[PDB]
């Protein structure tokens, strides 16, 4: 006979409470899984979107749930989700409608896709750096012009920038592939000559006055 | 080097001229002006900041671009020339003005306007043709790559405009303008150099207090209650305009974060905070900067003594700055091409990354402490993450930025030495927080951002020897008030060491100069051995055609005649007001019996008193001339201020 | 290819896929014991679990922890530390960690008797006042008892103070249980003579 | 009301002994002086702060306990004599010593320090019992519950202790520390003095430089270099002391976190940044503050002309105190009685929470207002987020607290209004803030923290009318420098609109006594302002007459007609009838022989021309600290002497 929400919750609004404590309860699992190698933005953006969803469900029994105490339980964990979604950058690759996987982040990763089964097919690592640098500069230029293109519309969405990450630590270490850039004696040679200049200059204005 | 009389005479025709006007609109122009000082100060600011950032972005650009092109293919030597000819290129254009249209705005104007403070008048300190020359001056070489700063000459540009728009006309243009004809007494024009001064050094700090404690240091005056809350207006105006314009540039209108143009930060970020257990350590900073001050002013006076003479000629000193400006190219380059290291980028702390032989993420580090303007790394040298610098690439830079800042001080461009010294001092500053978070195990009191604080103020303490003003300079860019006591130990130290070595720079180029100036500060010395004993008196009602003779010596400058007649003393008269007599406002208008014309009561001493107290009167009221009388008042000897400068 | 390049060692793979069943748990146990607020009594085991599954692997702690600028397992954990601190649940635990403390579960056992006071003494609200203002007293004191204990130390729990605030809630407003105060006459009495005596002092003193 | 001779004697005795010195540890004394002044006054006002919060805390403890246990029960009428009779018990025992023993010692001592830096020397005002009898008077008039700060005593606090300890000797507890034995002229304790009370203002507020420019308006000389930098030395050293021992204290010791005794916070959480098209709305605060300052003076004008008359008997300006002190608490408590809103905790916004009627979870808000410092309440009505305040109790604790701290003011009891000032005024700039944040709506630019600040200047400006020092304290205290654009367009303002009606509280409690206390500037030539009966004095004069002479007129003139040779002073003749005028320098005492004065008198006095106008012999008399000046005629005939007493009239 107590009024209700005080003691004990409506029977209609815990229905909300639990079917959004399904759902933040699987974005977690899907989160945690697809986190080391980082395949985030390309597997929960499905359950990221209706994890908003059911928040925006529970607005339109709201001071039921939402504002009834000093640790509002539900507001910061969907806090929690959004600061998360916003530093991984997600919305930078699912292009505007937060539907599909964006028609320039698609063709990256069957790029990187494709320059990894080119090192593990062509495979010290002598015959990795010839054979194999064509498919590298055209992944890092599409990165570079990805980059410069999203400034204009600071980090791309987090799968690009660890495939990226990835391939540059694999190129540099661990396979050692490097320029040679034998250029150093004609920039001693037009160096030592400029440095020369000032004691031309100070030696002959005192001499010669 | 003529002087500058800055008491009135309170002639009779003054006490007319002043009864008509007090029978008040005379004091509200002060404020008009004042305010108008500091609007056109900041807004002289704004342009150089905008101006300088966006010429220098086009010039980086290019040379980014042109590394980052020759670095695969080979070729990086014609990259170093292409770096070596824009930097020569500017600093040429920037030079050929100095050096053969105005050698005046040569350096930082600031003891051009110490010795205008102190009332001595070099030649062209206050003129339209000097402004235009050291403002563009600035920009191009600045932007032509020498380790200069922009901010100690705002303190002569904004006295340039302090002194033109009071007398309100042109000289230059002829063109005339009857607004201010009260303001063009000479009493005024001393009191509006000491408001645009203040406000250069608030627009240039974002320390208002700090311009207002600068003007009152240098014109150390009586104390004038009206003429400081005047100065401090102008100060306050200067800083709030550069604030608002460059907000309203940078867009976010509603963000006044840019009170000055170097902003050091906020230091609230409570692992700043030092103890008392640490206090002994900033002592010994205090030392360090003051042996380096003094090895700096070392090297610099025997470069200037090897320039007085020997180097000349305007085209000599073109050269000169010409052949810098290519060897601070090349020495940059030279440490940028053979260093090792190199950073992943975190943020926005490098601007123009060079991935040279770095590996596709990694931007070199030795090459983002230069292509990199001086106020950015001042402020990223300040609260910065511990191991963000490798100690061989600032120990490096530190080492080359030293002689190529002492090297470019004499030069004929216009150039601060404010900025430089912040740089060094912050930089072996931090590589001794550096070392004592080595020792301690990464303690928290051994934070290696606080100790490039400590160091940058013993070492601009060291090289420019002003305390009292740049203490509470550094209180307001810190704005910590916690923060000003180590700051003013470490100070007062720099300054106790390095005086026992050198003098100061400004006081250096200012003796170098053969000027009359004035100290702050002998009771066994009477006003008997400091007199002039030949004195040419004026009579009452003498005849003219000795006056001519007296005018025209040529044998013996005189600007002051007393007036006599036993010979009683009964007043002073003047030599400009003399040549206006022999053809209160027909006074005025020349300004760029003779019983009613005369200061009825000049300041007299007795031929008895002491030089501290002759000295007191002399210096603190501003004058050009003091009679000193017998017994009576018959006229024994008279003080032109060369006296009191020769001892 | 290397190891932890392209992907991961299966060991360390297991160690991932271990702690992304424990974060989900605890995420269902947040939200469903969020408000009706059993928050630090029903899952304190999840969340050591999960802080012991943490330290698990920071001693690949490399391979897992350290390997991205956006570091997941890192920084989900301390979510779960910053709630479990802002919610204050040490103090309905014991020096152990094990179990409910003792000061706890003597507090909600006698929450239960008020609310099971408040609608059984139910048939207006004039009755519940009266009969059931003993429990509310000696629950009240019990409380500020513990929020004093607690300050010895140095919010309380979160589990009880939720507990408080609900039944002060019920009680001072939707039951309007208040006191009458028949003092409202000896303060005007008082104020109105101190109020008095300057207007004694000047008058006085401006006469003689 | 006599003069100090801030003027160096100069004489043949100064000129012999300043050599064998020069023949350089009078430098060094100086900088050790001003080091242990810093130190004394950081540390008085770490005392006062520790003793203050300890005793208020007992009384609070006391009073709260006795409401909360009568409040079921119903006796709540004894508990306002608790605080009726606990309020009147500290205020009857500081007020008695300030009465009866050392009336120098009421109010703040800013208008006695303020005349002293002129020259003017109030009879005893730099002793030892003033100072121990105005410290522990703030501490009772504090802790008994006045409307009244703490933080406007620490200035003549600091200035007594570096009168004090400057001359290294005692003189009340008949010793002689034979250590200093140079620093006992009137040009040194002047300096000594200034450095104080610039000490004083810097452990006040913890703004140095603001007390550095309060120690330069007063006393307006030439500028000296060295000293302004000691000034800078003492200044830095008080705020340090206090910092340092107040985190000792609070045992933490590496936070430094109260560099004064009021602390504003930080002002840069981008909620606090104004704009350019509310600069109007500042000025218009300006005016409000100008008109309010105007009728707090004006009502405490014709109160102090009441109690002068009237109540001017010790023992019955004591009972006055008394009933002031209970009518605070009584009007406290009826506010607190009957008013209406709760709040639940905020964490630690009351310090003391009062439930009284509240809903058991809650607890009473005007009581809040009452039961905190006033520190605190002005910490807290600045950086509140808006909704924090019940426009009804703030508007009615402000127009109460307002009359209660006009009442209080002029009482015999040690005091401030600093406090009250900065009250008054953040809380209808909170209220002002109120009305703007919902004429607009639930803006950003109209954060009712923001509008408290400059409410604040505002009043500050208003009653205090006070420009360059006080806007450097304002723009230090709260450590942000673009706020001090706004900050001294409002204390314009509101001097300018107070200055149309009133004086300002200082000058108007300088003028209530026969104080000659010269001014800025001039608002005539010298032998109009001049004095001609001047009776002067010949080199070989035949005593007999100086002791007729002698037995009004401390200064004469050495003549010869009769030619200018100089000044001697009254107590040089006495000492006579350069070490023993400094021993006798503290507190100076047939007929036939001749006294040849022609070695003791100053040989160079300033002398300025009949014909000189009044501009420039009150220039000379203002900057230079004189006290005479010689009106000399063309043939060096003295004519006619002026002093203060001749430039104070016009
Ligand atoms: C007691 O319950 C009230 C409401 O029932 C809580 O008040 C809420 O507090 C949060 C933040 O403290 C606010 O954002 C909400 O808007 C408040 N709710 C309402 C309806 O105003 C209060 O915090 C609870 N107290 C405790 C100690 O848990
Ligand atoms: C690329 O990978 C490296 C690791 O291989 C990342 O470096 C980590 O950066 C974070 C924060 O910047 C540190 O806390 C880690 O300790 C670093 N890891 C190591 C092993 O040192 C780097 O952030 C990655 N970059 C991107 C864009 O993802
Ligand atoms: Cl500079
Ligand atoms: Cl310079
Ligand atoms: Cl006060
Ligand atoms: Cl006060």
């Amino acid at each position: 006979s107590l009024p209700p929400d005080l003691p004990d919750l409506d029977p209609e609004c815990r229905e909300l409470l639990l079917d959004f404590a399904n759902s933040s309860a699987e974005l977690t699992g899907c989160l945690v899984r697809s986190a080391r190698p980082v395949r985030l933005c390309q597997t929960c953006y499905p359950l990221f979107q209706q994890v908003v969803s059911k928040m925006d469900n529970i607005s339109r029994c709201a001071r039921s749930l939402l504002m009834a105490d000093r640790m509002q339980i539900v507001v910061i964990l969907s806090e929690f989700f959004n600061t998360t979604w916003q530093e991984a950058n997600c919305a930078n690759c699912l292009t505007n409608n937060s539907e599909e996987l964006s028609n320039s982040t698609v063709y990256f990763l069957n790029l990187f896709n494709h320059t990894l089964t080119c090192f593990e097919h062509n495979l010290n690592y002598s015959e990795v750096c010839k054979n194999c640098r064509e498919a590298y500069k055209t992944l890092s230029s599409l990165y570079s012009e990805m980059q410069k293109m999203n400034e204009l519309e600071t980090h791309l969405c987090i799968d690009v920038e660890d495939a990226m990450n990835i391939t540059r630590k694999l190129w540099s270490r661990t396979f050692n592939c490097s320029v040679p850039c034998s250029d150093t004696v004609p920039v001693i040679a037009v160096s030592v000559f400029i440095l020369f200049l000032p004691v031309v200059f100070y030696l002959s204005s005192f001499l010669h006055s | 080097y003529e002087s500058l009389d800055y008491d009135n005479s309170e002639n009779q025709l003054f006490l007319e001229e002043e009864r008509r006007i007090n029978h008040r609109t005379v004091e509200i122009k002060r404020w008009v002006i004042c305010a108008l000082i500091g609007i056109l100060t900041g807004l002289v600011a704004c342009f150089i900041d905008i101006v300088v950032e966006n010429l220098a972005g086009l010039k980086y650009r290019v040379i980014k671009g042109n590394i980052d092109k020759f670095t695969e293919k080979g070729g990086l030597s014609f990259s170093l020339l292409l770096w070596a000819t824009l930097n020569a290129a500017f600093v040429l254009v920037g030079s050929v003005i100095v050096a053969f249209i105005e050698p005046v705005a040569a350096g930082s104007g600031i003891p051009q306007i110490k010795c205008f403070l102190n009332g001595v008048k070099i030649p062209h300190v206050v003129r339209l043709k000097t402004l235009v020359i050291k403002v563009s001056g600035v920009i191009l070489s600045v932007v032509g790559g020498l380790a200069v700063g922009k901010e100690g000459p705002m303190i002569h540009s904004g006295s340039v405009i302090a002194a033109g728009i009071s007398q309100g006309r042109s000289t230059s243009l002829k063109r005339d303008f009857k607004i201010f004809e009260y303001f063009r007494r000479d009493t005024e024009k001393r009191d509006f150099v000491s408001a645009g001064a203040a406000a250069g050094v608030s627009a240039a700090f974002g320390a208002p207090v700090g311009g207002v404690l600068f003007s009152l240091e240098e014109g150390a005056s009586f104390w004038n209650q009206f003429l400081t809350w005047r100065i401090f207006f102008a100060s306050m105006i200067s800083t709030f305009t550069l604030n608002f314009v460059l907000s309203i540039y940078h867009g976010n209108m509603w963000d006044l974060s840019s009170p000055g143009l170097i902003n050091f930060g906020r230091f609230d970020s409570e692992k700043m905070a030092y103890t008392i257990h640490e206090i002994p350590v900033f002592i010994a900073m205090g030392v360090v900067g003051g042996v380096l001050g003094a090895v700096f002013n070392a090297l610099n006076y025997w470069l200037t003594m090897f320039r007085i003479r020997y180097i000349h000629r305007p085209c000599l000193q073109v050269i000169e700055a010409v052949l810098v400006a290519a060897v601070t190219a090349t020495v940059a380059f030279v440490l940028i091409y053979s260093s090792r290291d190199c950073q992943p980028l975190q943020g926005g702390s490098m601007s123009y990354p060079l991935q040279l032989f770095c590996a596709d993420g990694e931007y070199n580090s030795m090459a983002a402490a230069f292509f990199n303007t001086p106020e950015k790394s001042v402020v990223s040298l300040f609260h910065d993450p511990p191991g963000s610098y490798n100690p061989l690439t600032l120990g490096l830079f530190t080492l080359v930025y030293f002689f190529l800042a002492c090297w470019t001080y004499g030069l004929t461009v216009s150039a601060g030495v404010f900025i430089p010294s912040l740089l060094i001092g912050a930089a072996w500053g931090r590589l001794f927080g550096i070392s004592l978070s080595y020792l301690t195990g990464a303690a928290i009191w051994a934070d290696p951002g606080k100790y490039a604080l400590m160091g940058a103020a013993a070492q601009l303490g060291g090289i420019v020897r002003m305390t009292l003003s740049l203490t509470v300079i550094m209180m307001e860019a810190t704005s910590n008030v916690t923060y000003g006591f180590p700051i003013m130990l470490v100070l007062m130290t720099a300054k106790i060491v390095g005086d026992v070595f050198i003098e100061g720079l400004y006081d250096m180029h200012i003796q170098l100069q053969s000027v009359p100036f004035l100290h702050w500060e002998s009771h066994s010395l009477t006003a008997r051995e400091v007199m002039s004993t030949p004195v040419t008196c004026l009579r009452r009602r003498e005849k003219v055609g000795v006056i001519v003779d007296v005018l025209s010596d040529t044998a013996s400058n005189h600007n002051g005649f007393p007036v006599v007649e036993p010979a009683r003393l009964q007043g002073l008269i003047l030599r400009s007001q003399l040549i206006v007599l022999l053809k209160l406002k027909d006074f005025r208008d020349a300004y760029p019996d003779l019983s009613e014309f005369m200061n009825p009561s000049p300041y007299t001493v007795p031929q008895e008193a002491s030089l501290p107290r002759v000295f007191k009167l002399f210096r603190a009221l501003g004058l050009r001339h003091l009679v000193v009388v017998d017994n009576r008042n018959q006229v024994v000897g008279l003080v032109t201020r060369k006296d009191l400068a020769r001892y």
